[PDB]
């Protein structure tokens, strides 16, 4: 299979130029040279930075759009049928209600990256 | 919620319900249940309070997980049969992944720890969602299929359900979870006959449908959640009391009332297929329901409990809302027994 | 009169985007149901001859159906040549 | 060469007892997406091209992306570490043996009656033999969604939407 | 000779993208009135090699709060994907002819995203993170735009072959029946490749470098390498998708000469861009996508859907 | 039935059990959930394109869709859970017991 | 149970028509134009009967057919026939499109010397 | 001035020019001087398994023509 | 359906994924269309309780062709036999089983 060998041919070139890159300059490394960069000083770990309602609801928003985008992916071989009228009555009410999740998403904040 | 959206969300949850019910296809039926979870979750949310996000997260685990397994069987049987009809399944291992699945989504006994738990975390109203219309869905596959299912396991989880509903509701002061161990007593009553006679199933779901409707109303009318707080509505409006207590006593059976229907009409066709031990085993368990439905009854309307002198305010005031169909579900709750040969209609 | 083109004219002014999208949809929607060739690209889609033509017997009685695919008889592709 | 559907399978299940196992999220989630990329290949090795695509396109790139996104917000102080705990590489090892022990009787034996009755006979011999013409039969049924799927797509979409309404719902957090 | 058919692609991508990073840096210098490299070598020719030989002999501070694992994993991933992107294109004839070439593109920049979670989520600092975050949440948002442009565009070509899409344009650009999708899709591929004012993960006025400050040397030469690769490889996809090339079956180095020249003249754009704007906030091109771009696309792809189909001109799927 | 039948209904076993045998975070836990759809989803396709029930191709995308609708329901219900208790942490899930 | 009854191999054995598909797509149209007899009454007999082993002698009429007509071919202007289904041999589809002009020399043999 | 770019370009012309000439002529050279036969369905499979067959040499893209029976 | 509110408004809604002898696009067959349409025409109209019995020898001829277990043991035997051959030096594959 083809398309096999050029998928292990790619991994295994990026494979060996990390190899290369990563074991052949000569190291001499101590404890304040391979502290966290924070600009001059010592970064602070707190307690789970990566926080905000917002972050996590952009991601669930695409997931729900990417489903319908899923749902829309087989329109092109769906043009290809006698009952045209359907298939157009169908794939524009799929258009319909994605627009209506993105209406009803901005509508009711949603889409804001508020205070 | 906005009023729109929670309407919304309640046709969604019959929706998926009533697809369930009117789809000859499995993956519709599987698709019906997905629908209803989807839109129950937010009404049992619609407080939002910590025990009602622990409510929801419980709800839609077990949900979840019932449904996964459904599916699994579903591709089971298609695998052996290639077929997506609801009817009898034709295989064997595929029909105990479905009856186990119906069973968790119902919360029969050796998968009801989930019933108490979230009917005491979400309101009163969301609790009579979740114990009258969530049964529907179920239950009606059930019957479809009830022609292969193995007798010997729905006959255990029935009976199982029958006895820890009358054990765990005897530890109760908390009005949600009796409300939620009556309930698991219930439908192990209804999936008893199940194997035998479907009709049976329905005129029970249906009485006690009417019943728990009834009581939860008479509750929030009351705005009572526990046992203590029961006893003080006889010195606000002593006919809820009243009511309750003839409805309770129908919850238990008691003849001449309409909760003594289902079980009489059960016994009756059991013991017309040489069923006679589990019958008497169950209709002497139920005397455990009986028993906190009596102590309910003696804290509330047959003895007067000790009353605040806040509830002084209280008598100058009437309720803002009413509830609907209230007197017509507590008539149909305890004085049809005498209407019983109409149950040939749900043949 | 004034009141719908006073809106438009503000969504124009100030919502550009949705007023172009939204015209755009509503002549998606609204355009198909008007065309002569909707029926046109219905028929170059039965026209398509995906499958085999399994043949028929003739019992007789059958002076519709051509015999050879170069008799004068049966469906002709003559509109689509030229369309 | 001769086999490819069995090493697929193999490493599928492998993943799968990986991450069912349960280590740190995003260990589990690693071993989630290799398990729907070798799942993914299975299928192609089947003619399901759109289907496997669909898997990668949507769950790896889509639902899984979301997953490990937000693992990487909601996660533990120090994010754990697969050998952190001995009942990882206990349930892992367990799932392995019985991974092996299991397609070594069926490899060997060719009748387990795990559950259901099983012949490693091969893969390629349960294919049919035909000609599908001048399209693929996978994506004619596909796109039968829009033609024959009226019904599928008016629930789907209607649940897609209730979905929405429904995340705003649960996250308002009033 | 299939092996050296993959050999022959990948390497001169590399070499590419190595005289890529030269020709960008010439073109800024001479926008902004100076020259860029000229010293190192004739014109900078030997700049490239320079920088590759200097990187590969400097020290690769590996962070001590690391998962080495995911690490070394996502410049892997990265390289891998970038490199695995050019095995559909048809310069004339592609190296991997699939009937849904366009599909597994979508699919495979799709799961470059997970190189940017990893490194972010595996160089802790606790800031890097955030960054990671940021930089997920614009990929996967314009990842909305890039699948429902391709699939209106599509909807002349009649399936995901990209061998279709030199049919398809034979006589016209679809850039002349696309035009808006055009403009929407060079934007978003912009975004994608986390490029111009969209380079927020990367701001070098903002973070510093993001997601990348932790890498360096070696790890970071192939991280750059796998952008370069996707950015160069996006412009080749723009001007297949929107600029077809005529194509003479017994004469392909035509094609591939004109496929070549405007590849370089969209890459050379891509660098125009660098040179000309100030960067988006991350919530302003966060809604450009969600209440700019999205409504339009919804719209276009659904006159898309209806054209077709209402002038009989639907192609075919064959 | 041929040995891919049995690896992938073997992988729906684990990841049934994993779901089932819990431990201390959530996302684990839907990751199981996701696990078990997945291969619902590779059994379902390799059933449907062997026999040739064609119109059937379209079941695994709905079974695709709607599941991750749900893990979508699910992802919500444990960022509140993690909001309340700054983890997804099961244990903090038993204030119901009382 | 039951034997699956099979025919025998000198049941099975024909004149082939070894022409490759280029060969057989370039006469594609001529060859339906003056085979449709026994090809209509095979493909006939294999839906009527779903049965390969009840149709091997029209079948064995088909590759007849077949045979006697590229033999026609042969004798008139084997060279235009070459030259055409040569040059839809040269692209990897096949495609009529590209090769008009033989197509062109070779339509306009047949009228006249067949 | 600005045409001192035009090396660096060049030299990337020239990068991007080889993978396409490169998979042109191997294609020309492993298919008998002809184009890579292109096979997206089953009907295009089956045509090339059965040129393979009566080629005799096990090549689908050796053609027989009416030299070889008629 | 527990209520066949389908059969009643003469909708099909799901009535159409429901056997794979339905009707297909571009009429593609399935791989046992034959078997399932003698069963199912065997077993048309008689309820389940008599299909299963009177039906059995249709239904097992469609869960042959579904899951072809009772083939492929067949299948399997006839390799391992020939293989119990190879090893002994008896049987040698003729050459258009070889090559
Ligand atoms: C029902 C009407 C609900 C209502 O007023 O919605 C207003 C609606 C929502 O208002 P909201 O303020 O957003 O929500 C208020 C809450 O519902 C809380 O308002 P409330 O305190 O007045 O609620 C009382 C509570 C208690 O319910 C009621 O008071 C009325 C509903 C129960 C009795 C009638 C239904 C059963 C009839 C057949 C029984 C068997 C025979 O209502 C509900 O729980 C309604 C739940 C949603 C409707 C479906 C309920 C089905 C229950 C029966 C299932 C089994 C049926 C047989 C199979 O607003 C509109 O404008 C409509
Ligand atoms: C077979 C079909 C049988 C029924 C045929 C149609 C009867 C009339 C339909 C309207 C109706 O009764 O609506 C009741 C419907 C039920 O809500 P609700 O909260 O029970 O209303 C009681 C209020 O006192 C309501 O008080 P209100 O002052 O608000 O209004 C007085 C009310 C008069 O409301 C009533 O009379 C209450 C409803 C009484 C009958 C309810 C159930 C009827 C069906 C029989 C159920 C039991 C079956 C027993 C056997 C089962 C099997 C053994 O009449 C109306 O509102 C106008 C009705 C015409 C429109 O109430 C309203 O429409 C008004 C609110
Ligand atoms: C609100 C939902 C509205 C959906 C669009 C309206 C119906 C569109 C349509 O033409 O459906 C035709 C379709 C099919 O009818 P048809 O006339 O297109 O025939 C299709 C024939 N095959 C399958 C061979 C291609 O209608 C249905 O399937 C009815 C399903 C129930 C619709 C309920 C709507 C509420
Ligand atoms: C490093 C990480 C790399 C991630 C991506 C790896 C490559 C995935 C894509 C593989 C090719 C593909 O999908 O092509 C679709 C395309 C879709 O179009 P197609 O299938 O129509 O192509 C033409 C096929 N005919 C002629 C039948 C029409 O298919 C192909 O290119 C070939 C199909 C058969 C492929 C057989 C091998 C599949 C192997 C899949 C990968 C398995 C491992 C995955 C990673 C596991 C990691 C632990
Ligand atoms: C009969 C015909 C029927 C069909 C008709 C179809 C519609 C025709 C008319 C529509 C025209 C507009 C199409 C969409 C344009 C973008 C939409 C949009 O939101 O724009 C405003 C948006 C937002 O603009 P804004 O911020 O001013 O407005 C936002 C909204 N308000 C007004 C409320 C504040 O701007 C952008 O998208 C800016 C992009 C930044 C990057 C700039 C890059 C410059 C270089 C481009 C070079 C060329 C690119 C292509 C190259 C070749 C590729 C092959
Ligand atoms: C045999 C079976 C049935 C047995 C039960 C019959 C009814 C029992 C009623 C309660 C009896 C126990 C309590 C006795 C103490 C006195 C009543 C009480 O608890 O509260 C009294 C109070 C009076 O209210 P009052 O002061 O009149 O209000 C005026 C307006 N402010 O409030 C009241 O008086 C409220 C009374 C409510 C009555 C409810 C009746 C429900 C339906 C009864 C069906 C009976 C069926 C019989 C058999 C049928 C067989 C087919
Ligand atoms: C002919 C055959 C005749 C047989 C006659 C003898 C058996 C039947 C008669 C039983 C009479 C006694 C009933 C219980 C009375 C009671 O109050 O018992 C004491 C005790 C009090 O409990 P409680 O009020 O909740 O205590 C509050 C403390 N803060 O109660 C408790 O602690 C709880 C007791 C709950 C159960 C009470 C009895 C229920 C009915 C008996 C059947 C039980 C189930 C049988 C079926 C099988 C179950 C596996
Ligand atoms: C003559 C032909 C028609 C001409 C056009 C008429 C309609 C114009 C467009 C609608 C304008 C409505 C008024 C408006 O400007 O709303 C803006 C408002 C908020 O916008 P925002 O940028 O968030 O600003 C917030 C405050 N600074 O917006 C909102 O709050 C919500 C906006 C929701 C938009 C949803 C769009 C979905 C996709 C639509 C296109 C796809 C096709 C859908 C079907 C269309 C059928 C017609
Ligand atoms: C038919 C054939 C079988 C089909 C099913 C698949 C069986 C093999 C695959 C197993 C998949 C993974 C199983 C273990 C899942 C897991 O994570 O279990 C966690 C559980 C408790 O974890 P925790 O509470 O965190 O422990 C204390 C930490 N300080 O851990 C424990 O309680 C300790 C034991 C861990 C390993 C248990 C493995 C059991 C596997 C067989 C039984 C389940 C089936």
């Amino acid at each position: 299979m083809n398309i096999m060998l050029t998928l292990l041919t790619n991994v295994t070139l990026a494979s060996l130029l990390v190899l290369i890159a990563f074991w052949l300059p000569q190291l001499n490394a101590y404890s304040e040279k391979t502290s966290p960069y924070e600009c001059g000083f010592d970064p602070m770990g707190s307690a789970r930075l990566p926080f905000s309602m917002k972050f996590f609801l952009v991601a669930i928003t695409f997931l729900l759009f990417d489903l319908e985008i899923a749902l829309l992916l087989p329109l092109p071989w769906a043009s290809q049928t006698n009952n045209l009228k359907t298939m157009l009555t169908m794939a524009l009410f799929l258009l319909i209600l994605l627009a209506a999740s993105l209406a009803y998403e901005w509508t009711q904040k949603g889409l804001e990256w508020a205070e | 919620m906005n009023p729109i959206i929670y309407t919304t969300l309640i046709m969604t949850v019959m929706s998926g319900t009533m697809l369930v019910m009117i789809s000859s296809h499995w993956l519709l039926i599987w698709i019906g249940f997905e629908m209803n979870l989807l839109a129950m979750i937010p009404v049992l949310m619609k407080n939002f309070n910590p025990r009602a996000t622990e409510a929801a997260t419980k709800y839609f685990l077990t949900q979840a997980t019932a449904s996964m397994m459904l599916m699994m069987a579903i591709i089971i049987n298609l695998l052996y049969s290639g077929q997506w009809t609801i009817t009898k399944m034709f295989n064997p291992v595929a029909m105990t992944m479905m009856t186990m699945a119906l069973a968790m989504k119902l919360g029969l006994s050796p998968f009801h720890f989930w019933v108490p738990e979230v009917t005491q975390g979400i309101s009163l109203q969301a609790g009579l969602l979740l114990l009258t219309w969530q049964k529907l869905a179920p239950l009606s596959v059930l019957c479809q299929i009830s022609q292969s299912i193995n007798p010997n396991l729905m006959l255990t989880m029935a009976m199982l359900s029958i006895l820890i509903g009358g054990w765990g509701g005897l530890n109760q002061t908390q009005l949600r979870k009796i409300m939620a161990y009556s309930s698991i007593a219930h439908m192990g009553w209804m999936t008893a006959v199940l194997p035998y006679n479907t009709t049976m199933t329905i005129l029970n779901l249906l009485i006690y449908i009417t019943m728990t409707l009834a009581m939860f109303m008479l509750l929030i009318h009351s705005s009572a959640t526990t046992t203590l707080s029961l006893s003080h509505t006889w010195n606000k409006m002593p006919v809820i009391t009243s009511l309750m207590m003839v409805t309770l006593l129908s919850m238990g059976g008691l003849p001449p009332l309409s909760g003594f229907m289902p079980k009489w009409m059960i016994i009756q066709e059991m013991t017309k297929n040489e069923s006679i031990i589990m019958p008497t085993l169950m209709a002497m368990t139920a005397l455990l329901n009986l028993y906190f439905y009596m102590r309910l009854a003696y804290s509330s309307s047959l003895t007067m409990f000790p009353s605040t002198n806040n509830m002084k305010m209280k008598w100058q005031f009437e309720h803002t809302k009413q509830m609907k169909l209230l007197p017509t579900m507590i008539v149909l709750s305890t004085l049809v027994l005498p209407m019983t040969p109409a149950l040939s209609s749900l043949n | 009169a004034g009141r719908i083109a006073s809106f438009l004219k503000n969504a124009w002014a100030k919502e550009p985007v949705l007023v172009a999208s939204f015209a755009i949809g509503g002549l998606a929607i609204i355009l198909p149901s008007l065309s002569p060739y909707t029926n046109y690209a219905i028929r170059i889609n039965r026209a398509t001859p995906y499958n085999y033509p399994v043949p028929l017997r003739d019992d007789g009685n059958m002076p519709d159906v051509p015999s050879h695919p170069q008799d004068p008889q049966g469906p002709s592709l003559e509109w689509l040549k030229n369309l | 060469t001769m086999y490819i559907a069995f090493i697929l399978s193999t490493i599928f299940v492998i993943g799968f007892v990986g991450f069912s196992s349960k280590p740190s999220p995003i260990y589990g989630g690693l071993g989630l997406i290799v398990s729907g990329g070798v799942g993914c290949g299975i299928v192609l090795n089947f003619g399901g091209s759109f289907l496997g695509l669909m898997v990668f396109l949507i769950y790896l790139g889509g639902m899984l992306v979301v997953f490990g996104y937000t693992t990487a917000m909601a996660t533990e102080m120090y994010p754990e570490v697969w050998v952190s705990n001995k009942t990882v590489f206990g349930a892992f090892v367990s799932g392995l043996m019985m991974e092996f022990c299991m397609v070594y009787y069926a490899l060997k034996e060719e009748e387990v009656e795990i559950i259901f009755k099983f012949n490693g006979l091969g893969d390629w011999v349960i294919y049919d033999t035909g000609d599908s013409g001048f399209f693929s039969e996978e994506a004619m049924g596909i796109a039968a969604l829009y033609s024959y799927g009226t019904w599928l797509v008016i629930v789907t979409g209607w649940s897609l939407l209730i979905g929405v309404v429904v995340i705003m719902e649960i996250t308002r957090g009033n | 000779m299939f092996m050296i058919n993959i050999l022959s692609l990948i390497i001169p991508i590399l070499l590419a993208v190595a005289f890529l990073t030269l020709v960008e840096r010439k073109v800024l210098g001479y926008m902004q009135l100076r020259k860029g490299p000229n010293v190192v070598g004739p014109y900078g020719l030997l700049q490239p090699i320079a920088d590759a030989l200097k990187l590969v002999t400097k020290e690769p501070l590996r962070p001590g709060t690391s998962s080495i694992s995911m690490f070394i994993i996502a410049p892997i991933l990265g390289l891998s994907l970038a490199l695995t992107m050019w095995v559909p294109l048809p310069m004339p004839y592609p190296l991997i002819n699939m009937n849904l070439g366009v599909l597994f593109m979508l699919a495979m920049s799709s799961l470059a995203v997970y190189s940017i979670l990893w490194s972010g989520w595996a160089s802790n600092s606790k800031y890097a993170l955030i960054g990671a975050l940021r930089a997920v949440a614009q990929t996967i948002s314009y990842e909305v735009t890039l699948a429902i442009i391709l699939l209106s565009v599509l909807l002349m070509n009649g399936s995901y072959t990209l061998s279709t899409l030199i049919t398809t344009q034979e006589h016209i650009w679809m850039i002349f029946t696309s035009w808006p999708l055009a403009m929407m899709w060079f934007i978003s591929t912009l975004a994608e490749t986390n490029r111009a004012p969209f380079d927020l993960t990367e701001g070098e006025s903002e973070l510093v470098s993001g997601f990348n400050v932790e890498y360096a040397a070696g790890p970071f030469a192939m991280f750059f390498m796998a952008e370069y690769a996707n950015i160069i490889m996006m412009n080749a996809f723009t001007a297949i998708l929107f600029l077809g090339a005529s194509h003479d079956p017994h004469t392909p180095e035509l094609y591939t000469i004109n496929f070549v020249l405007k590849t370089l003249a969209l890459t050379i754009t891509f660098l125009w861009i660098r040179a000309s704007y100030p960067r988006f906030r991350y919530d302003q091109l966060m809604h450009l996508l969600w209440k700019s771009f999205l409504p339009l696309t919804l719209a276009l792809c659904m006159w898309h859907i209806s054209l077709p189909i209402m002038t009989a001109s639907i192609p075919p799927q064959s | 039935m041929p040995l891919v039948y049995m690896n992938i209904i073997m992988a729906f076993a684990i990841a049934l059990a994993g779901l089932l045998m819990y431990r201390s975070h959530l996302m684990s836990s839907l990751l199981c959930l996701e696990g078990m759809m997945l291969s619902l989803f590779i059994m379902s396709t390799l059933i449907i394109l062997n026999t040739h029930f064609t119109l059937a191709n379209m079941m695994p995308i709905i079974l695709l869709v709607f599941a991750a609708c749900e893990a979508a329901l699910g992802l919500s219900l444990l960022v509140m859970v993690s909001n309340t208790y700054g983890t997804d942490y099961v244990q903090n899930l038993n204030l119901l017991q009382c | 149970p039951g034997i699956v009854e099979l025919p025998t191999l000198e049941d099975l054995k024909v004149q082939e028509v070894k022409v490759s598909s280029s060969v057989l797509k370039a006469a594609a149209h001529h060859y339906g134009a003056q085979c449709d007899k026994p090809n209509k009454e095979f493909m006939l007999c294999r839906w009527e009967e779903k049965d390969p082993r009840r149709c091997l002698e029209e079948g064995k009429l088909v590759n007849q057919c077949a045979l006697d007509f590229f033999r026609q071919i042969k004798r008139h202007c084997a060279e235009p026939f070459t030259e055409y289904w040569t040059c839809i041999d040269y692209s990897g589809l096949q495609l009529f499109r590209h090769c008009r002009k033989q197509q062109a020399k070779f339509d306009e043999c047949v009228l006249d010397k067949l | 001035m600005w045409f001192e770019i035009l090396p660096g370009i060049a030299v990337m012309a020239a990068c991007l020019f080889i993978p396409g000439m490169a998979t042109a002529h191997i294609h020309k050279f492993t298919n008998g001087g002809k184009e890579k036969r292109v096979a997206h369905f089953s009907y295009q499979w089956n045509l090339m398994e059965r040129d393979r067959c009566i080629s005799g040499v096990n090549r689908y893209h050796v053609t027989k023509g009416l030299e070889n029976i008629d | 359906p527990f209520f066949d509110v389908q059969k009643r408004l003469g909708l099909d809604l799901d009535r159409w994924m429901t056997i794979q002898s339905a009707e297909q696009p571009h009429k593609i067959p399935g791989r046992c269309h034959a078997f399932e349409k003698e069963w199912i025409e065997c077993a048309h109209g008689i309820g389940g309780i008599r299909a299963e019995k009177e039906c059995k020898i249709e239904f097992d001829d469609f869960v042959e062709c579904l899951l072809r277990q009772k083939t492929m043991k067949r299948l399997s035997a006839i390799k391992r036999q020939r293989d119990k051959l190879i090893k002994e030096g008896k049987y040698t594959p003729p050459p258009h089983h070889l090559g």
